[PDB]
């Protein structure tokens, strides 16, 4: 069978970094050359399994997360990193055996008047444990008084990533697609020659 | 949750929404300036109204965090820049009156015309006509008539208006927990909260006074030299022991003496160095000038600039259609968007101003990492200082030879750099006494030392004492001569230029001292020197995060304003001036009277 790598990479719409999209991939044959023949990416720094041995191993489950962030915040998609994206939005485990693919997509994810369809969580009471998804638009109580709905010391958590094509590199949208490779004691499911 | 810990969350949401509302406002302003059209003006006005409303709302919301419970220095600085009451401390009627009077002052300075000569059919506009007629003129009568007509048409209409403006601004400053409007203006050269690096407004006054006192001899010698040259040019118009009339000081305002170089050529047989002919001979486009400037900046050590700087920013005149404004400006839109708005021409002046604005752009990229309220120079005199050191480095003949534009066969003789030093002094050291006099007069007018009923007499007496120029005609009390200045009428601080020069010369001396350069200071070049680039970038990346008394030392080595770099920069010029005015009189006296 053919793994749905193309559908993950070719998706017309991409999720937001706070509500990122996870798609388990299994019961197919790995084809990483197809992944290569997609686009000239901006980052391919992929920790753990080497790209050469990608077509020489058998990873039980493949997780293809996908979201849109800034260019500065791509460097926060890596084990042992800190920031707004690596503490509240999307944290990777220290034992990350997968590949983080992240190209530039300002051509499709910009509207010339503010593409406020992409959000990110900037305030949270506690940090985010690895591979945890939190979507709760509850007003954040920064002050010492109970929150009655916005107003002083009560801020909406999620802040939108106002995207425009005129932004310089680093603030333009970046469709990041990490490709985690989890392994268990179950028989090998994803294998490719 | 401590006050210092809630301050930080408010400040974070300010930072995000404010960055969005500035890239919106700055984009609207750029669209207006590039293409002037009614919808563009409406959009810019809407964006500015939204930005002002957001700033007012955030300033009102930030009053709940007192500065006594704030311990972090950066958070305290951001709150101080955000907790300012501004003009909202006045009554609504008083605030509306102040806004209206400022607006009418601006619109009467901008739209003023001189129809007094002959018939009112020929109304001479200030910008195209008055500047052209004041840049060069061989007739005393026309210069005097134009100067007197402009001064009268300004003062006779803005004297009570300026009195009301002064009263309103003083009341606002007093209600703003300050002493007067001059104190409010000086409240930005102020550091308090860190030991060792601290500053006060009175300390600023004393430092300015001491720097001017130790800079007086050089300006006095230059004034004597230019007075002798004008006496040679103008027969029977100046006194040997008296101050020269003000209206012949090149520009009508007398702020800059650059226009007097034509009559004060040290060596007419040796023409000044020019690159226009060699630049057109090489077929240099508007893109090549910026390409070479970026190459110089990279050679220094500063990084390249993105493709968004090249595709978005416009560098050439767009022709008859799509009218724009030819004011060279370095735009920092707010989110990775850096642009320069200028109509580049094939000239030496445009080539140098390209580097001048490109340095501001480099400063913007350097401090882009800082929070929103700390994305500025540590004071208002840092941006222009960096631009000017860029221009000074780019204008050296050795750099011109290195870039390949100048012929290597060219040789340097003492006349060349002596003329260059004289031009620099006319541009730089000739605007320090005027700036200091104007700022001191405004400070004492706002403070109350100068009585309201006695403005013109004290201003002109200060002009004799400090700048050293007499009145072409006696002036009564129904005049507002300082209001004719753009900065005074538009409520702008003027000490920026004094601070800019006194910082730029220290910066250049420190940078080229670390570049392992042996020789004169005026030939210092930062090109192909990574150490000086790193030393400058260390200060550039700071922005307003740390006090200017520390950022100045981080690149120079001193925590205070200094004149010795300025004095020894013009050292060969100083010795030449000393050797020149031997038999001529030294100094000016106020005893002269018409
Ligand atoms: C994949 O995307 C490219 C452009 O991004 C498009 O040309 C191609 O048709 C897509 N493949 C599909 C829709 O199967
Ligand atoms: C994830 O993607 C699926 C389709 O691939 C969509 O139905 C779902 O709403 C998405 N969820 C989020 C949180 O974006």
């Amino acid at each position: 069978n053919l793994c749905p790598f193309h559908e993950v990479f070719n998706a017309t719409r991409f999720a937001s970094v706070y509500a990122w999209n996870r798609t388990r991939i299994s019961n197919c044959v790995a084809d990483y050359s197809v992944l290569y023949n997609f686009a000239p990416f901006f980052a391919f720094k992929c920790y753990g399994v080497s790209p050469t041995k990608l077509n020489d191993l058998c990873f039980t489950n493949v997780y293809a997360d996908s979201f849109v962030i800034k260019g500065n915040e791509v460097s926060q998609i890596a084990p042992g990193q800190t920031g707004n994206i690596a503490d509240y939005n999307y944290k990777l485990p220290d034992d990350f055996t997968g590949c983080v693919i992240a190209w530039n997509s300002n051509k499709l994810d910009s509207k010339h008047s503010g593409n406020y369809d992409y959000w990110y969580r900037s305030l949270r009471k506690s940090k985010l444990k690895p591979f945890e998804r939190d979507i709760s638009t509850e007003i954040y109580q920064a002050g010492n008084k109970p929150c009655k709905g916005k107003g002083p010391n009560c801020y909406f958590p999620l802040e939108s990533y106002g995207f425009r094509p005129t932004y310089g590199v680093g603030h333009q949208p970046y469709r990041v697609v990490v490709l985690s490779f989890e392994l268990l004691h179950a028989p090998a499911t994803v294998c490719g020659p | 949750s401590t006050i210092e810990e809630q301050a930080k969350t408010f400040l974070d949401k300010f930072n995000h929404e404010a960055e969005d509302l500035f890239y919106q406002s700055s984009l609207a302003s750029w669209n207006y300036n590039t293409n002037i059209t009614e919808e563009n003006v409406q959009n810019m006005n809407n964006a500015g109204d939204k930005w002002s409303a957001f700033l007012k709302e955030q300033s009102t919301l930030a009053q709940m965090y007192p500065l006594q419970e704030i311990q972090n220095l950066t958070v305290k600085l951001q709150l101080q820049a955000l907790q300012q009451n501004g003009s909202s401390v006045l009554s609504e009627d008083k605030s509306k009156r102040l806004n209206t009077i400022l607006n009418t002052m601006s619109t009467i300075y901008s739209t003023g015309k001189v129809c007094n000569p002959d018939n009112p059919q020929e109304c001479l506009l200030l910008e195209p006509g008055l500047n052209e007629i004041m840049a060069n003129s061989l007739d005393y009568n026309e210069r005097l008539w134009a100067w007197e007509s402009w001064r009268s048409e300004v003062g006779k209409q803005l004297r009570p208006l300026y009195e009301e403006y002064v009263v309103l601004k003083n009341e606002m400053a007093r209600a703003n927990h300050y002493e007067d409007y001059g104190d409010y203006w000086r409240g930005d050269y102020e550091v308090n909260g860190v030991d060792g690096y601290d500053y006060s407004r009175g300390q600023l006054i004393e430092d300015v006074e001491h720097t001017f006192e130790e800079i007086k001899p050089l300006y006095e010698h230059l004034h004597a030299y230019v007075r002798a040259k004008l006496m040679n040019a103008y027969p029977s118009y100046i006194s040997p022991i008296g101050c020269l009339p003000a209206h012949l000081l090149g520009d009508m305002w007398g702020r800059f003496w650059t226009n007097l170089y034509s009559l004060t050529v040290p060596f007419g047989q040796k023409p000044n160095i020019d690159v226009t002919d060699a630049m057109v001979d090489q077929a240099w486009d508007a893109q090549r000038i910026f390409k070479e400037a970026e190459k110089f900046f990279v050679s220094v050590g500063l990084p390249n600039m993105t493709q968004g700087f090249w595709e978005n920013s416009m560098l050439t005149d767009p022709g008859n259609v799509q009218k724009a404004v030819c004011h060279p400006t370095a735009w920092d839109l707010g989110k990775g968007d850096f642009r320069i708005l200028m109509c580049t021409k094939v000239t030496m002046d445009d080539f140098l101003t390209a580097h001048h604005e490109m340095g501001h752009i480099q400063y913007d990229m350097a401090y882009a990492a800082q929070p929103f309220l700390l994305r500025n120079g540590a004071n208002e005199g840092f941006h222009e200082a960096v631009g000017e050191i860029m221009s000074l480095s780019a204008a050296t003949p050795k750099h011109l030879k290195s870039i390949g534009l100048l012929s290597p066969d060219f040789q340097e003789d003492n006349e060349t750099e002596i003329n260059f030093l004289l031009k620099q002094a006319l541009t730089i050291v000739g605007t320090l006494p005027f700036t200091y006099m104007l700022e001191k007069w405004r400070w004492m007018v706002f403070k109350g030392e100068i009585p309201k009923d006695q403005w013109m007499k004290k201003w002109w007496e200060m002009k004799r004492e400090i700048v050293g120029v007499v009145e072409p005609v006696p002036h009564d009390e129904t005049y507002c001569d300082p209001a004719s200045l753009f900065h005074v009428s538009n409520d702008y601080s003027f000490i920026r230029y004094y601070t800019r020069t006194l910082y730029q010369f220290q910066f250049q001396e420190a940078l080229c001292q670390a570049a392992k350069h042996e020789g004169p200071l005026h030939k210092c070049d930062i090109s192909n020197s990574t150490e000086a680039g790193q030393k400058l970038f260390n200060m550039l990346r700071l922005g307003k995060s740390e006090p200017w008394t520390l950022a100045l030392e981080n690149v120079v080595g001193a925590k205070n304003m200094n004149v010795r770099p300025l004095l020894n920069y013009f050292e060969p010029l100083f010795t030449w001036l000393k050797d020149q005015n031997k038999n001529s009189f030294v100094g000016w006296s106020t005893d002269w009277s018409p």
